């Protein structure tokens, strides 16, 4: 069982770059190596075969390269519609397999979010759950870590992230994090914030509100 | 005053199923047969014709490069008047032919764990092959199908191991 | 050469489903078709293919003895069928194949469009939407789609005339068993008074329509 291992996982670059992801391979597959191209909600497109060879009417700009255990796929200069995740595929052994991928995404000056924080609704703690959610809106890169705490103390486990793709006006993710938890759990306690660290804050930022307006 | 590109035939990364084979011609071009004559990465090398000894693009006028995999035991098969199943059905040299026949261990590059349905020969026919004669046709019958693959993997004897063949023919009319 | 699929299904485990993928102007009547899979976000992973001629079978050996590949010559339709559903198999279904003049096995020409198979023990429900109410420049407000089990959801904002600023996001996996997901909006928090703000939530395989009123 044969294992691929696609380098940089993900990679930002701008419109007319020069671009080189990289696929690596447990053993040596001679150059039995197909590159595929995938946009969200789209089926894959293959782009180059047998390590080199380019699929007919893909743009000469893409070109496969390697042999044995190390391939690489340049793009002599990159256009919109590159932006799309990459997978390589090795067919010398058996079930066939493909590497986790890479991401190519749009290169954008550092922003850092905006962090907001919602009890949950009184018409919600009703049912006996609650819900705490911590918006993250319009930050770049992605890279960044939310830490909950209720009372100041550390919850881990029982909170869920999503993450938006990248903006199209502003080249942007945003990320909902959510603390769902008993509904006893939350009328226990008082105090409730979200931690973002960010590339870009110069100093974790915490947004915080207390039960009932406290 | 330009190469012959021998080498896009025997270093080709892909090679035709026997019963598809692949003929590439070598127009005016000049390139060495001693070459490979030294090269002894070759297993099967026999020729009818002449030894490679010409040294030039010495006395000719078209070359006509076949190449295609079929399985060890089958090499003894390419040669004037042989009668197995490649012979007979998918690849027939004249009785007369003049010209070499190279052939090569391609366990490593052919072969596949799990085994390689790539490669195809025919297996049944109405009549034989006319040499240098051609069949790419995939008729089911009535209701039971012609082709059949090798599967290579690598753990097979050399007897089913692929190999791979080139056939240099050797044109003289002018 | 086009391949074209079977919608989408969702079964409980232990069921099994089929997936067509009829594929059209093919100029021979030999090549290969496979089918590869799609776990969320997750790796591509190659099952196995049939020939197009004897309909001979390879499969991966990860699935063998639960899927089974059929090749309908007649409707130019490629079956497959997994059973025993484990809910690890929750993915998206894509049959690949070609080659066309050459066979191979190896890499894949043309895929279809894809087929979305969900595997859980739950049964179709609407959702239960909570407002996110502001606090204090700008100030963002939302909505929450919690506690679902359709496949998808749609939320819009004050009737589809509010499209700067939003974000709506993929939705999560409970361990409860259902979708839940949220959307919001970014706002002049000095117009908040003035302005009202609904979303306006639908999830048509419930037949369920929502529009929850926010405010603070
Ligand atoms: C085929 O290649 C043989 C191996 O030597 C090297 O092979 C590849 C990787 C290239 O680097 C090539 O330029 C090298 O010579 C050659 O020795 C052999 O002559 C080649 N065959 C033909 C027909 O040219």
């Amino acid at each position: 069982d044969i294992q691929m291992t696609q380098s940089p996982s993900t990679l930002s670059a701008s419109v007319g770059d020069r671009v080189t992801i990289t696929c690596r391979a447990s053993q040596s597959i001679s150059s039995w190596l197909a590159w595929y191209q995938q946009k969200p909600g789209k089926a894959p497109k293959l782009l180059i075969y047998d390590a080199s060879s380019l699929e007919s009417g893909v743009p000469s700009r893409f070109s496969g390269s390697g042999s044995g255990t190390e391939f690489t796929l340049t793009i002599s200069s990159l256009q919109p519609d590159d932006f799309a995740t990459y997978y390589c595929q090795q067919y010398n052994g058996y079930p066939w397999t493909f590497g986790q991928g890479t991401k190519v995404e749009i290169k954008r000056t550092v922003a850092a979010p905006s962090v907001f924080i919602f009890p949950p609704s009184d018409e919600q703690l009703k049912s006996g759950t609650a819900s705490v959610v911590c918006l993250l809106n319009n930050f770049y890169p992605r890279e960044a870590k939310v830490q909950w705490k209720v009372d100041n103390a550390l919850q881990s486990g029982n909170s869920q992230e999503s993450v938006t793709e990248q903006d199209s006006k502003d080249s942007t993710y945003s990320l909902s994090s959510t603390l769902t938890l008993s509904k006893a759990d939350y009328e226990k306690h008082k105090v409730y914030a979200c931690e973002v660290t960010h590339q870009g804050l110069s100093s974790p930022v915490t947004k915080s509100f207390n039960r009932g307006e406290c | 005053t330009n190469l012959c590109p021998f080498g896009e035939v025997f270093n080709a990364t892909r090679f035709a199923s026997v019963y598809a084979w692949n003929r590439k011609r070598i127009s005016n071009c000049v390139a060495d047969y001693s070459v490979l004559y030294n090269s002894a990465s070759f297993s099967t090398f026999k020729c009818y014709g002449v030894s490679p000894t010409k040294l030039n693009d010495l006395c000719f006028t078209n070359v006509y490069a076949d190449s295609f995999v079929i399985r060890g035991d089958e090499v003894r098969q390419i040669a004037p008047g042989q009668t197995g199943n490649i012979a007979d059905y998918n690849y027939k040299l004249p009785d007369d032919f003049t010209g070499c026949v190279i052939a090569w261990n391609s366990n490593n590059l052919d072969s596949k764990v799990g085994g390689n349905y790539n490669y195809l020969y025919r297996l049944f026919r109405k009549s034989n092959l006319k040499p240098f004669e051609r069949d790419i046709s995939t008729e089911i019958y009535q209701c039971y199908f012609p082709l059949q693959s090798y599967g290579f993997q690598p753990t097979y004897g050399v007897g089913y191991q692929p190999y791979r063949v080139v056939v240099l023919s050797f044109l003289l009319l002018h | 050469v086009q391949l074209v699929q079977s919608g989408a299904e969702v079964k409980k485990p232990g069921a099994s489903v089929k997936v067509s993928c009829k594929a059209s102007g093919y100029t021979f009547t030999t090549y290969a078709m496979h089918w590869v899979r799609q776990a969320p976000g997750q790796r591509l992973e190659w099952m196995g293919w049939i020939n197009a001629g004897n309909g001979n079978t390879k499969y991966s050996q990860k699935f063998q003895g639960r899927v089974t590949i059929t090749r309908d010559t007649s409707a130019s339709t490629a079956y497959m069928e997994l059973s025993s559903l484990r809910s690890e198999d929750t993915a998206v279904y894509y049959c690949a194949g070609g080659g066309g003049r050459r066979l191979q096995f190896d890499y894949f020409d043309y895929w279809g469009q894809g087929t979305l198979v969900t595997v859980s023990s739950a049964s179709t429900k609407g959702p239960s939407v909570f407002p996110l109410a502001p606090s204090s420049g700008t100030a963002a407000l939302g909505c929450l789609v919690k506690d679902y089990f359709p496949e998808p959801v749609t939320v819009s904002w004050n009737s589809g005339a509010l499209t700067s600023g939003v974000h709506t996001f993929p939705a999560v996996l409970q361990s409860s068993g259902l979708y839940s997901l949220s959307s919001v909006v970014t706002v002049p928090s000095s117009s908040l008074g003035t302005q009202t703000y609904i979303c306006n939530v639908n999830h048509k395989p419930s037949n369920t329509k929502v529009d929850k009123k926010v405010e603070p």
